[PDB]
């Protein structure tokens, strides 16, 4: 339930407007201040009010309460007003802050459902692993089989041919040493010969 | 050849910290493997029979080598490792989405809060039990301080 | 012409090798051997005239699960 905004308007602090206002369509703006007026000096005339040393203290007071007011009002009244909207924004700020703590969790369990999610890649590296450790396997089979049959192959026609060229130069060196062992028909081939000089 | 294509970071923010070097060496096995896989052919090159047909002259040597050969069936060696991994994604899977379902639940339930807190009464309107049911941190501890002003004097 | 009945006379005493395995060498045989013994101790050291056996070995493998 909120505060209405403003007071009464009173008067001097001591008549509410109220009673003006009341007066004012039978006899306005001189009413309140004719009866004033008036009533204060019957009850000064006729023994009404009695005049004393109270009269003195109450006029002391008056004074230091008058000044009191019209000198130290507005501090209060913005000290008050002060206290007042400083606690209102100390509310809000802690009503801000609550709000974007929340939102921070929400945010952070949005982030742990994203990760929780992209768990699968665990599992599909290790599937990648296994698939290509096999094929490795199989094909290092196969070139294993290949390269050991290539290898036999190579080797008897390796030693097939090294054995030929031994045999050949064997064959070829005998026939040197051979036919040296073995006419002046090359003697009168050689006089032919030099007559072709020319 | 099926393979699965995979980020390499994200791999990196799903490995629980007790596991790290398993999962670090399961990496570089990958790469090695995919290195050595490039490092050689799908098939070998199958020798040809008349280069060494009209140069082996030994008698049956290469004709039952290229034989046996064609009568000789590489052990395709067959997995059984990949049914288990399989089963142990499936549970991973169960388990993540119970924990999801539990984390959307809260997630719910922090909303709907953050949503009480955002309808708040104008604070000037709001006696202190409401800002009482808005903060429980409000609530002067009439239990442990029993007597005026229930709480630390030096607090005030 | 000499070396050309050289020639003719010892290619056809060559070709006559049907009586001589290595045609009257009577030598040589002293490095032919380690020759090939060379050549095979190079290619390998198994029976290399008979058909390759193959054995196949697997791979090693781990616990994949969360431990």
């Amino acid at each position: 339930p909120p505060l209405p905004e403003y007071g009464g308007k009173v008067r001097y602090g001591l008549i509410p407007e109220e009673f003006f206002q009341f007066l004012y369509p039978k006899t306005g703006v001189t009413g309140p201040y004719v009866l004033g007026t008036g009533l204060i000096l019957y009850a000064l005339s006729k023994e009404i009010y009695v005049i004393s040393a109270e009269t003195f203290t109450a006029l002391s007071v008056l004074g230091v309460m008058v000044y009191g007011i019209k000198k130290y009002g507005p501090f209060v009244a913005d000290f008050a007003d002060k206290l007042n909207e400083q606690k209102l924004a100390q509310l809000e700020e802690a009503k801000q802050a609550s709000i974007q703590h929340i939102q921070n969790a929400i945010d952070t369990e949005k982030s742990q459902q994203a990760l929780v999610q992209k768990r699968h890649y665990l599992f599909d590296v290790q599937r990648n692993n296994i698939a290509m450790a096999l094929e490795v396997t199989y094909r290092e089979r196969l070139y294993r089989v290949y390269k050991e049959v290539k290898n036999r192959l190579d080797y008897h026609i390796s030693v097939q041919n090294m054995m030929r060229r031994k045999e050949q130069e064997h064959m070829i060196n005998w026939v040197e040493k051979h036919v040296v062992q073995s006419t002046i028909a090359k003697c009168i081939a050689d006089l032919k010969l030099l007559a072709k000089k020319a | 050849l099926a393979l699965k294509t995979i980020d390499w970071v994200a791999f990196a923010e799903i490995i629980p910290q007790n596991q790290k070097a398993i999962a670090s060496s399961l990496k570089s096995w990958n790469e090695t493997l995919t290195s050595r896989l490039a490092a050689l052919p799908e098939n070998p090159p199958a020798i040809d029979w008349a280069y060494y047909k009209a140069n082996v002259a030994k008698a049956g040597l290469v004709d039952d080598f290229e034989k046996k050969f064609n009568a000789l069936k590489v052990p395709v060696p067959e997995d059984k490792y990949t049914a288990q991994v399989d089963a142990e994604e499936k549970e991973d899977v169960k388990s993540c989405a119970e924990w999801v379902s539990l984390s959307k639940a809260r997630i719910v339930e922090y909303e709907k809060e953050m949503e009480k807190m955002k309808n708040l009464i104008p604070f000037d309107q709001m006696t202190i039990e409401d800002l009482n049911e808005a903060f429980p941190e409000t609530k002067l501890d009439k239990k442990k301080y029993p007597y005026w002003p229930h709480q630390p004097i030096e607090n005030l | 012409q000499k070396l050309f009945v050289d020639k003719i006379r010892e290619y056809k005493s060559k070709r006559q090798t049907s009586g001589g395995p290595v045609d009257a060498s009577s030598e040589y045989q002293q490095e032919l051997e380690r020759e090939l013994f060379k050549l095979k101790q190079m290619f390998g050291n198994a029976d290399m005239n008979t058909f390759p056996t193959f054995k196949f070995e697997d791979p090693k493998f781990e616990v994949i699960e969360k431990p």
